[PDB]
């Protein structure tokens, strides 16, 4: 509901139909595939793991392109320092696009934060708790690299979010994943599976919208298939949907009998993707 | 008439030697123009590109694809450096789409009016302008060759049958004109084994010639030495590297540029060409080989 800026409190359709049927509010989709503002809240918020996340994803076809064919670049991270590089198609070597350092604030009852004070910071304050460069568009990878204020290195395995984003080939395989493989016997666990659809690489596709359909058999039944698409009618309780922006879920719940459950991803002219689940019965 | 006692040698197994001594020729094309100042031939700006070649070990120019100010004849003749003067790039077929090159007026006659002196005017522009320019620098002691052409079959339409005996022409009237050196040129089709190609290095050879091949590399160097035992060769044309003075933040042309400069790593060339340690590599692990003169010195317009 509340689909606003499309939302209606009488009857009727806002704008064709399909229009859209959910709202854009969240900072995480109905499927529970987190937007990217998600990762400026972490890197503001979470003060147990580290942030470095990358927009926009870098395919010609989806980025903007402003003055000078520049693409706003934009990164969130809790860190006190970003350096920026480019790594060309094909390339091994990556040379420093740019490196800004955050400055600490402290408030009177002791709560810290960072903003951006640096010459060429926006003009508009709130805008600097992130990072922003203007990168002109080129086939590659855009990578970042995150320091502490000792100017010491923040490790990858230490950091959530896209640290780089690269330029992708078209759709070849779809990747599944369970979020939890073992569940219970009790006709009310739910297995989440988060399908991607990547090239050959597994680089997410970031437009894909390949209809992924699901088998499931087993000791388990499909409950649900999302993909968090706002004005997508499709049935919830189909076993197919359109990706969106790349990511399509499915939803699996057991049943009372302790047993595996088979689920296979299959779309179009794509390398197919299988999961499997236990469940494991009740005293 | 400035003059310089001085004798050569072209050895087809061995290469080439100067007073009895064998060199490595280890040369470079040069263009005419002086960067900033444009084309003028400007004698210090002339012998301060030589000074700085001769720095960097150079022994030998190629003056493409064309003949030399004197003043350049003067330096080298000063400095110790050898020339090798060529005389024409395209012969009597104009080459990319340059409809106004003397690609147009080199078989063209001369007017019996035409009171410009020179070199001889019973044949055509070709022969007037060759033997003009071996008429200005015949006692040069710093010019060891002289070039008849560069790449004449290349960026031409129409067939190249006439091509060989051209060729075999301007052969001629080099012999006649001046005996004492061995006449040569440089051409891109050996290495495509061109059957034209084979009939004028043969011309070559039988007249006391000296092949010069551009863009060979060590396996298209050998085969020539196979199949022509007779030929005695060198790099006319070599490497055409592709490099920026300074660049470092990537180590390869293997990406499309986005700041109109390339790699200073020697890791950039054309598609027929070759990096400068390969190209090098090539010619130095072949006696056979008398040298190379790479594409080029100097960065020209
Ligand atoms: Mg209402
Ligand atoms: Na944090």
């Amino acid at each position: 509901g509340e689909p606003t800026p499309w939302n209606g409190t009488g009857s009727g359709a806002v704008g064709s139909w399909p229009s859209p049927k959910n709202s854009y509010f969240g900072i995480v989709d109905t499927a529970g595939f987190p937007k990217d503002t998600y990762y400026f809240y972490q890197s503001q918020w979470n003060d147990d793991v580290h942030t470095l996340h990358i927009l926009p994803a870098w395919n010609e076809n989806v980025v903007a392109k402003g003055s000078g064919n520049k693409v706003p670049v934009v990164v969130y991270t809790d860190a006190a320092k970003v350096k920026l590089y480019f790594t060309p198609k094909g390339s091994t070597e990556k040379r420093l696009i740019g490196e800004k350092s955050f400055t600490k604030k402290t408030t009177a009852a002791g709560y810290t934060y960072q903003v951006y004070e640096g010459t060429d910071k926006d003009s508009t304050a709130h805008k600097n708790m992130y990072l922003t460069w203007n990168v002109p568009w080129a086939e590659g990878t855009i990578s970042a690299e995150a320091y502490d204020e000792n100017n010491r290195l923040i490790p990858e395995g230490s950091t959530e979010g896209n640290a780089s984003v690269t330029t992708t080939g078209k759709a070849a395989k779809l990747k599944a994943d369970a979020d939890r493989k073992t569940i219970t016997a009790d006709g009310k666990d739910l297995s989440y599976i988060e399908v991607d659809v990547t090239d050959a690489n597994g680089h997410i596709v970031p437009d894909a919208a390949n209809r992924v359909t699901f088998d499931v058999k087993g000791a388990g039944k499909l409950v649900g298939v999302d993909n968090g698409s706002s004005p997508d009618h499709d049935s919830y309780q189909a076993d197919n949907r359109k990706a969106f922006s790349g990511k399509v879920l499915a939803i699996v719940q057991s049943t009372k009998e302790a047993g595996e459950i088979t689920v296979t991803a299959k779309a179009d002219g794509l390398q197919s993707s299988t999961v499997k689940i236990a469940t494991t019965a009740v005293p | 008439t400035e003059y310089g006692f001085r004798w050569t040698g072209f050895d087809a197994t061995s290469g080439f030697s100067l007073n009895g001594e064998k060199v490595k020729l280890k040369g470079v094309s040069m263009h005419h123009d002086q960067g900033s100042l444009g084309a003028v031939a400007n004698r210090r700006a002339i012998e301060r590109q030589v000074e700085i070649l001769q720095k960097m070990g150079v022994n030998s120019i190629r003056t493409t694809h064309n003949p030399a100010a004197k003043a350049l004849i003067d330096v080298c003749n000063e400095k110790g450096v050898l020339v090798v003067e060529e005389v024409f790039d395209m012969w009597n077929r104009s080459k990319n789409g340059n409809t106004e090159d003397y690609g147009k007026w080199f078989g063209q006659t001369i007017a019996g009016d035409n009171a410009v002196l020179g070199g001889d005017k019973d044949e055509t522009w070709a022969k007037f302008d060759l033997t003009s320019t071996i008429n200005r620098d015949r006692n040069a002691p710093s010019v060891i060759m002289w070039s008849l052409g560069n790449e004449m079959m290349e960026g031409i339409s129409g067939s190249v049958s006439d091509f060989p005996a051209t060729s075999a022409k301007l052969v001629a009237w080099t012999k006649a004109a001046d005996s004492t050196r061995p006449m040569t040129y440089g051409d891109n089709k050996i290495k495509a084994n061109w059957n034209e190609s084979n009939t004028m290095g043969d011309n070559l050879t039988a007249n006391g010639g000296v092949v010069g091949t551009n863009y060979s590399d060590g396996a298209n160097y050998d085969k020539i030495r196979t199949t022509h035992p007779s030929w005695a060769i060198y790099g006319s044309e070599t490497a055409s590297a592709i490099n920026s003075r300074g660049i470092y933040n990537r180590t390869t042309g293997g990406a499309q540029s986005s700041d109109k400069q390339l790699t200073s790593y020697d890791n950039s060339a054309v598609g027929w060409g070759a990096v400068a340690s390969s190209a090098w590599y090539d010619v130095v692990q072949r006696d056979f080989v008398a040298g190379t003169y790479v594409w080029t010195g100097f960065d020209y317009l």
